[PDB]
């Protein structure tokens, strides 16, 4: 059985809060399709050959 | 006449194949070999009753 993910709980109060004091620079990446290929037919070619 | 008009706009057209091209025809076989005994047949010297 597929397991969604690894189990948390915040431990969220009243009158308590967290801030970082560090960061961390990421660079991801992202591929995205624009084009395909282009092609045309012959209609009396290709349905009767010569 | 491919687009059946007689007027074109700007551009690129993809027409078709008109021009008519002459042809011949051709047909080849074995060699003949094999021929049948057809003289014994109708060349012998004598024919039974
Ligand atoms: C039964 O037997 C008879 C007689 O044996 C046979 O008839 C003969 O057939 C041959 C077939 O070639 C004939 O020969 C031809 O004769 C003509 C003139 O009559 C010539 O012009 C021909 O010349 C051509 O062929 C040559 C090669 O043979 C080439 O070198 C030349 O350039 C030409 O292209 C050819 O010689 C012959 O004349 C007859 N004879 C008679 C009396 O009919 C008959 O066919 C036989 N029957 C069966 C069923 O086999
Ligand atoms: C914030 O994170 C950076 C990245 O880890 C820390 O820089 C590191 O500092 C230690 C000790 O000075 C070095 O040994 C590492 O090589 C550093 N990493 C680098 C330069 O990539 C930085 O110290 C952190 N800031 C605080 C306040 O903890
Ligand atoms: C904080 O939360 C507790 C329950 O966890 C509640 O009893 C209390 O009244 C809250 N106080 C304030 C000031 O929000």
């Amino acid at each position: 059985t597929m397991s969604l993910g690894a189990e948390n709980s915040v431990a969220y109060s009243n009158n308590s809060i967290a801030i970082p004091t560090n960061f961390t620079i990421s660079v991801t990446t992202e591929i995205l399709p624009v084009s395909m290929t282009k092609t045309s037919v012959d209609c009396t070619m290709y349905i009767c050959g010569d | 006449c491919t687009l059946k008009s007689f007027t074109v706009e700007k551009g690129i057209y993809q027409t078709s194949n008109f021009r008519v091209q002459p042809t011949e025809s051709i047909v080849r076989f074995p060699n003949i070999t094999n021929l049948c005994p057809f003289d014994e047949v109708f060349n012998a010297t004598r024919f039974a009753s």
